[PDB]
């Protein structure tokens, strides 16, 4: 019949931080009407960690130079909005990730001390560059929200000489979506959907997908009671 | 534009006359509290405030749309200056 | 593609790398309102 | 050729004719020939001064 | 934050002049009604920048 | 002060094409490549 | 600190357009809901449409009828205006006869009732009869969705039919507009006007409901993995 049946789902995942979507076969003009919504979900609209604030002992604002270390402030702090930190506990909301280093090092991201249901998704990101003689102790406050935060808004500040970080909270890197031709039957102006996510690895592509698909179901439901 | 200004523009002979009759107007709303207004309280000009709509407290939006009513008269030589203000006050005292 | 309804835009576009730079000119060193303030010694009128 | 403006413009969405290509269309009781794209600039025009005629 | 709703109320219906120099006719000094917006810019109409 | 760009400020590139930032948009709002790469400025081919 | 819910306003005349404001929205959600509501409501809602006539004495649709001021190609344009709804789910195409003599004016009433079918618009003038005029015709009704041209579809009952583009949907228009709100210090948000025009069949709230269940029911396909 003129219906068409349910599509096919499928989904191809490498790791953690890409995956494709395949959605086939829909009606013709189904791959943007889907694809587009939860693309602008995704890119916008997906709860994420980031970097709020961070307090670096003897350090009193950003515009300052640490003796003994290679960069600056502005520059670590450039550092840690790279830093990808992944809770495993859904209630978690907030976290103080401490540092204590000593030169001669080069600091990375798996010299911050564990923490319990915290990950660290990038190990090998480089902080600080420490020549002999220098110290590093600094907390970095780890916040989960979504968007944008800049760091004049939040105004975050652990302490009296913390340093409120600029938050990008959002998980997802890059959402592009592909529609092909495909036929089913005798039907030959079907659409075949493919949703790539690329994220950074503290929410696979897929759980982002879900929450994309859920966040838009959910706006669905405003039209339902009609105030006239 | 202004509601009705091509309306407004055609009741008088010169555009700046109607200028003078709607500044004119809105110091006399504002001088009595709007309360010699000639707009039905269904006409009152509202503006929507976070509490709830209210008077439009911008008295030469009154004096444009009172103008539109045809319920005011205007012109020279009228009533003396001295006596219209006279009337006006023991109309409704403020 | 238009990233608001996903459709292509009708015609190819001219996209490249190109390196702008942000001038000195900044309208925060240039809002400026004022409602009373100094005036002149002379003339009383206010100052510019 | 299409019977009013709403027709020959809902062919535009689903992709069958182009703003720019020369149809027949059915405005105002005249069988006009021109595009889709004149007739919109028409209804545009109309709207904003609401009076069809 | 309440300062912001009562500004809002301040300026209703109220009008500013907006001016360019050089005023080289009388249509470089023009009336609009503000529309309050968070920025430091002023935003100007497509269609009176011909005049201005 | 650590100054970000905004609405209102001054760009241009070294062939004398200058303007004022009027607009920031979200990144899903901008057009992108099919790979779904954005892109960061958009021009009016009208200066040139 | 998650946006409260959105308010739903209607604001509906007739049966043939109707304005729906849903505000306040996150900031860009106008763009993402009223762009692929729009594109369902053009494309998807079910509808009927006459998709062949059949006209005795006339071979092809570029000719004219003796005694009939309407062409061929006129009386088709009024065929695709005829706005008929089945009464019964079963049903899925019909055909209606119309007999005339002149010098009368054929409206849409003029048809032949047929059960389980109601023709919206029974004031719809379909040709216009002179003395010695006769118009026999027999329009093929169908069920679909978007808008079929002749050429493609290609349907034909008997010989010498006219195949007729198969203006299936409802939805005559739909026109979406955004606007900027606030809800205290929060600028950004957006306000969504969704503004629907339709041929009476269906109300335009009865449109705006079947393409909201439409995108509600695809967002289900992404259930189970291969
Ligand atoms: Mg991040």
């Amino acid at each position: 019949d003129s219906k068409l049946k349910a599509p096919v789902f499928t989904v191809r995942t490498q790791g953690r931080e890409y995956g494709e979507f395949v959605l086939e076969p829909l009606e013709r003009g189904f791959g943007v009407t889907l694809g587009n919504p939860l693309r602008r979900i995704l890119l916008s609209s997906i709860p994420g960690t980031a970097v709020t604030s961070v307090y670096i002992e003897d350090v009193l604002h950003e515009f300052s130079t640490i003796p003994g270390v290679k960069e600056d402030v502005v520059e670590i702090i450039l550092n840690l909005k790279e830093l990808v930190v992944r809770f495993l506990n859904p209630s978690l909301q907030t976290v103080t990730l401490l540092l204590k280093a000593e030169g001669p090092k080069e600091v990375k991201a798996r010299d911050f001390l564990p923490v319990a249901d915290v990950e660290i998704m990038n190990p090998d990101l480089h902080i600080a560059t420490l020549e002999e003689g220098g110290r590093l102790n600094m907390e970095v406050r780890v916040d989960r929200g979504v968007g944008y935060v800049p760091a004049e808004k939040h105004g975050i500040k652990d302490r009296i000489n913390a340093i409120p970080v600029d938050a990008v909270f959002s998980p997802v890197r890059r959402v592009a979506f592909q529609v092909e031709d495909t036929r089913l039957g005798q039907r030959t102006d079907l659409d075949k959907l493919t949703l790539r996510i690329w994220t950074d690895g503290s929410v696979t592509p897929l759980e982002a997908l879900n929450q994309a698909v859920e966040i838009l179901r959910e706006h669905l439901t405003y039209f339902s009671n009609p105030q006239a | 534009a202004e509601p009705g200004i091509d309306k407004l523009f055609g009741m008088v002979d010169s555009k700046y006359r109607l200028t003078v009759v709607v500044a004119k107007r809105a110091q006399q709303l504002l001088r009595h509290g709007f309360k010699n207004t000639v707009l039905e309280p269904e006409e009152r000009p509202k503006m929507q405030t976070l509490e709830g709509l209210f008077d439009d407290p911008n008295a030469v939006t009154w004096a444009m749309k009172e103008l539109l009513t045809g319920r005011l008269v205007f012109g020279e030589n009228l009533v003396p200056e001295d006596r219209l203000q006279k009337e006006m006050e023991r109309l409704y005292p403020v | 593609y238009d990233g608001r309804t996903g459709e292509p835009i009708e015609g190819p576009i001219v996209v490249g790398q190109m390196f702008i730079m942000k001038l000195y000119h900044m309208v925060e060193d240039k809002m400026h309102a004022r409602s009373t303030g100094p005036y002149s010694l002379i003339t009383q009128q206010p100052l510019g | 050729v299409f019977a009013n403006p709403d027709e020959a413009l809902l062919a535009v969405a689903h992709g069958i004719v182009d703003l720019q290509d020369v149809v027949t269309v059915r405005y105002m009781g005249k069988r006009l020939e021109t595009s889709p794209g004149r007739i919109l600039f028409a209804r545009i025009v109309a709207e904003a001064v609401e009076d069809e005629k | 934050d309440e300062v912001w709703d009562a500004l809002e109320e301040v300026i209703h219906g109220k009008v500013v002049l907006l001016n360019r120099a050089p005023t080289l006719h009388r249509l470089g000094i023009q009336a609009f009604q503000p529309v309050l917006v968070e920025g430091q810019s002023i935003q100007l109409h497509p269609l009176v920048c011909e005049a201005f | 002060q650590k100054r970000k760009l905004q609405v209102g400020d001054k760009l241009a590139n070294r062939h004398g094409n200058k303007g004022v930032v009027a607009k920031i948009l979200p990144v899903e709002d901008m057009p992108h490549l099919p790979d779904g790469t954005p892109v960061d400025v958009i021009l009016n081919p009208l200066g040139v």
